[PDB]
């Protein structure tokens, strides 16, 4: 193993495990009712319209909204 | 001649505690979930209204000064009257007006 | 060296134990108390005293507060050693407490036996026995003075003392039912003892007198006291002789918040017998020799600890048609629950299930409110009464599911509930806040 | 008319396994998944969808 | 006359008693509490229950927090009366508490026997024995259900109950090791009992159910519980039969604010034997008649209060080479420290030195923090084991510095350190604050 | 006796065990849950 | 069922016991104390 | 003051001692976590001899 | 007649007196799913 | 089992002595799952 | 007459050069390591 190398201590952790840091900073609240399990802004179920895909929770950016809406019959009702 | 402050069996009976609100205690014995009708009727502002209304009316009918009444008995009475008569169509103000009238009487 | 060495040895863990000290164990400051004095006064017993008679006392406002009440009897024993078993407790068949005619409580002789079995502990039980029995192998003709302290809500601690000052309109009265049959005193089994004397009875009340400013406050202020009550009615059970382990669903007719449910099974003809009799020591008259008869107890040793002669195999309680816990074997209720809840030892045949963390304490610690429970049921399963009671090889040498053929005599079922109420006294009158 | 892709749980996603399950009927309000300290972290997801029936 | 004659007897000495009153004894005030319910629920055991087998059970999340835990055994006795001695807790050889993969502590059968022998008294100790042993002269072949309560930090008082709702990400489980040899059930001394049945075991956990408002706080708020844990490593001793008194210096390896050190000396070939055997009543099998043999105990009477048969002469605890107190005789640690620290009776061979004022409680009251001691040593002096165990004239007719020749078999030294730690729970995960 | 602030006159003893109207509902909460509120317009002979 | 059947069986009569609670039993706080150590020391007896 | 009996200079420093003749590098007591706090001391050599 | 070998073509019968099951209950996470029923409940009523 | 008098006229909770031969316990469940088919290949949705 | 075993535990220590010692002492590290999980069970080895 290389000696003249950066110390790879938890770097993979900070990028690929943790708590979805960037998503949580923009969306601090959790879904409250039928949409429990999704993360979003504001109490109850208001500052939301987020989605969960094959891996982790992601922000439903317009690019993703179209990529899913054009393929699957999701009406994305707020 | 008479004390003006009661060394209650239980002092600081309602108020002066953070573990549970008055409304939650009422809801348990009612076996009802929170609703605007429940949360207003059993609120501190409504209980305070009732306590002050009873003190003022008693002093108006009689010549006697009374203090706030045993809250444990008052909250049981509020819940008891509530169960016996909690009639409203969604008009919270009209329902509270009738329900508070029954508690004061 | 020494303690100083311990002290200078300190570290990170310690802040959780001694940082920013709040108490010092060596500077206790005692609180000053309002003055009072205690004296014992004898009350009038209205009615004829005797076996099968009912008498009462209207307790006089001799003092300011009433607490401990002791009923005493003077009895002459009609038998010899081992023929009695709490004769003063059997005699005191029941005590009913009223304030202004309103029933506050009522205790029975069997409850006193259960109370001793469950909540009395720490050598108090021995001294209790000394007050209620002949404990030194006394012979026929011995006379003894007995004391049966009452265990109402205001009897066991001054903090629940019943105001006499604040009850100008309501009298405090006790009713006493005196048993028609007391073993070893006027009956030996079912046979009368010729020449047995009628009891001499006296009821002593300890009064507390308060000083000037305190008794003034008691007359002026309303009073709310936390009340202990007993709920009881008796019933019959079914104990099988063979091939089956019988079940019975007993309806629990109770209407208050409780500390616990307690019960026993007894032979109605022998006061305090909660187990089967068998030809082993302490569980049969004549045990160990050819004269042994397993239909009559060695009365003075009636209370034993071997649950093998107890009739209960398992119990479950249902509340509103829902199981309250999974069925447990009787040993759980005889030994395990009172261990963790009371810390005492319970003799065989007496069982308790608590709803409270500390059912022995004055401080409430968890209750089951049977005013909002409809069909509460105590489901009992009996073990099969197949062991020949006269053969020690079988009596002490069998399985958990069987007991002696003599357990079928334990036909009386007694289920007690220990509940809460509040005694409110205002403007000279007393009464219960909850009357359901 | 595709059942897998919904707004609720999303696309191509299973709830995975359940460990440390709530055996009680009570909702057992969810404590958000977070790493508190470098050691003895759990990878068990809470029973998120266990309905707040009470 | 009466109580009034005492109230008027008010003097200068009373301004320290009844002046400017602060309390009245006749007004109980009890503090109001959160609604909860208690349920005992059976756990599923993973593994085969049996002699010498290891099994484990993961504690279900059926309630919000855990208080007591009772291990239930069903045993069949392989010997006659008097051949067993607390078999239920000797079978329960090891119990290990694990929260989230981190050990908290573990208890040993010898530790349960020491705790019982040291801290339980009177009615409590006896009801415990009832749950763990056969106490009514029962015979071979009898079946009995046994209940062994666990004594972890959260088992005896609700104040430290373990919050499951605060631990949504960690699993809480118990590991059990059962003894391969249980005296009077599977073995009689070193000889196997043919036909002995395997034990049946069930683990019951006491669940507390809360109201929603308190549940929310528990789940969301971080917690710090101040708890006790046991530390233990066993060792060995040696004591000669004649020429000298043995000395021994054993190095201790303990790490926390410690309430007390308790220890015993035992013969590992038997269970619960902390003293020498002798040809005196209850001190060996057959004691008092020609069949008496001092190599085998009268097992059900193994425990004794006769310190004459105990091996320890004197002891002191040394910290960093500096004596923590001057040398004391073995009877001091057996009789005086438990008298001051517990208030019950400690049987012979069980020794205690407390650092806490009242270690029997849970409120901290003085601790020795061994995490800050470089070398902690328990210095022992043994009695000379020269007295002929078979001659009552010599066993009961000797001095402080000598004990029986059979005392040389008490070769195991078990030092139990009960100490404080902090249980931290944050975001649904648990574990201990300090680990050293 | 006019300064009666230490007195406590209310005693809600008639209100313990009360049902929704004078019927025998076996009050006991058989449903171990929330029981939401039923709206009640005070229209008697014919509901609407 | 279980502990839940008792929690729902909650009535007006319990306000005196659990209503507006002041303490719990399951989250104890122990009082912090002045650090001390206990030592037993030999005294000198003067006389025969 | 109670250290009139003498200063316990050992403290906890030898519980995880350095048995090397070279001094151990200093490892500061930086943020750890709630469930594995230690209580020794780093037992830094006072004279490195180098 | 024997009782070790069936009349194979008539193996299926309707007489529960020859059934094994007396009663059954299903439990989910330690809680009962329904109260105990006799075996005949599951043979005759649930399919009804 | 050989006596019709004892087989056809007995109590609720007792069965034939030959019932002890029915030692195999067979418990079935029918569940839902989903068959996903995309790009020429099919498979289960839930594992 | 069987003798008791005598134990000796030998540990191979590495002495590193000074620069690498600093890297190890002050930098944080992760190791991907093995561990063994084990519980005992019973067989159902048949006869005939």
């Amino acid at each position: 193993s290389d000696y003249n190398a950066p110390n790879d201590f938890m770097k993979i952790y900070y990028s690929n495990i943790v708590e979805d840091k960037k998503l949580a900073e923009k969306y601090p609240f959790f879904g409250t009712g039928p949409f429990t399990g999704l993360r979003c802004r504001k109490p109850n179920n208001v500052g939301c319209n987020t989605t969960w895909v094959s891996g982790q929770l992601v922000e439903l950016t317009p690019k993703l909204k179209e990529q899913i809406e054009c393929k699957f019959g999701i009406q994305y009702v707020k | 001649a008479f004390p003006t402050e009661n060394p209650y069996k239980l002092s600081g009976d309602f108020g002066n505690s953070t573990l549970e609100p008055t409304v939650t205690a009422a809801l348990r014995i009612l076996h009802e979930s929170p609703a605007p009708f429940n949360t207003e009727f059993f609120s501190r502002k409504n209980v305070d209204f009732i306590q002050k209304k009873l003190i003022s009316e008693t002093k108006r009918y009689t010549s006697f000064d009374i203090g706030p009444q045993n809250e444990d008995e008052l909250i049981m009475m509020m819940a008891g009257i509530y169960v016996q008569d909690s009639t409203f169509d969604g008009n919270i103000k009209a329902g509270l007006r009738k329900l508070n009238t029954l508690v004061i009487t | 060296a020494g303690g100083l060495s311990q002290l200078v040895a300190y570290g990170a863990q310690d802040v959780y134990l001694t940082g920013n000290p709040q108490i010092t164990f060596f500077k206790t400051v005692y609180r000053r108390y309002t003055n009072f004095a205690i004296e014992s006064i004898q009350q009038t017993i209205n009615g004829s005293v005797g076996f099968g008679n009912k008498v009462s006392t209207q307790i006089s406002r001799n003092g300011d507060l009433i607490t401990d009440i002791v009923v005493e009897f003077v009895l002459t024993k009609g038998g010899n050693g081992g023929t009695t078993y709490y004769p003063a407790e059997e005699l005191l068949q029941d005590v009913e407490l009223e304030i202004g005619g309103q029933r506050i409580d009522k205790h029975y002789n069997d409850w006193f036996r259960t109370y001793d079995a469950l909540f009395r502990m720490n050598d108090d039980r021995y001294n209790y026995r000394r007050m209620t029995d002949w404990v030194n192998n006394e012979l026929v003709g011995a006379q003894k003075r007995f004391y049966v302290p009452l265990i109402f809500f205001f009897n066991q601690t001054p903090g629940l003392a019943l105001p006499l000052i604040a009850l100008q309109y309501h009298e405090v009265k006790l009713y006493f039912t005196l048993a028609s049959q007391v073993q070893g005193v006027n009956y030996n089994g079912s046979s009368a003892i010729a020449g047995a004397a009628q009891p001499t009875m006296s009821v002593w009340v300890d009064y507390i007198f308060l000083d000037t400013q305190e008794r003034t406050r008691f007359a002026q202020l309303p009073h709310e006291y936390l009340i202990e009550q007993l709920q009881f009615t008796g019933s019959e059970t079914a104990t099988p002789s063979a091939t089956t382990q019988a079940s019975q669903n007993i309806r629990l007719n109770f209407n208050h918040p409780t500390k616990y449910l307690a019960w026993n099974f007894n032979n109605p003809t022998n006061y305090g017998q909660y187990t089967a009799l068998a030809n082993i020591p302490g569980a049969c008259s004549g045990a160990g020799t050819a004269a042994a008869t397993v239909t009559t107890p060695d009365y003075g040793n009636t209370g034993t600890y071997n649950e093998q002669l107890a009739v209960l195999d398992s119990a479950k309680i249902q509340l509103n048609g829902q199981d309250r816990f999974a069925t447990r074997k009787g040993s759980y209720f005889n030994k395990v629950q009172p261990y963790q809840s009371i810390g005492g030892v319970t003799p065989a045949g007496v069982y308790l299930y608590s709803f409270a963390l500390k059912p022995a304490g004055r401080q409430p610690s968890g209750t089951c409110n049977f005013s909002r429970i409809d069909n509460a049921t105590l489901s009992l399963t009996y073990k099969t009464c197949s062991i020949d009671a006269t053969s020690p090889a079988a009596v002490l040498g069998n399985t958990e599911t069987v007991t002696a053929n003599t357990a079928t005599l334990l036909t009386a079922l007694n289920i007690y509930a220990k509940n809460y109420n509040v005694l409110r006294i205002m403007s000279g009158m007393g009464g219960l806040a909850y009357a359901n | 008319n595709f059942l897998t892709a919904t707004q609720w749980i999303g696309v191509n996603t299973q709830g995975s396994s359940l460990k440390n399950a709530n055996y009680d009927l009570r909702a057992d309000p969810i404590i958000p998944k977070a790493d508190v300290g470098p050691w003895m972290m759990s990878s068990v997801d809470p029973n998120i969808y266990q309905k707040p029936l009470f």
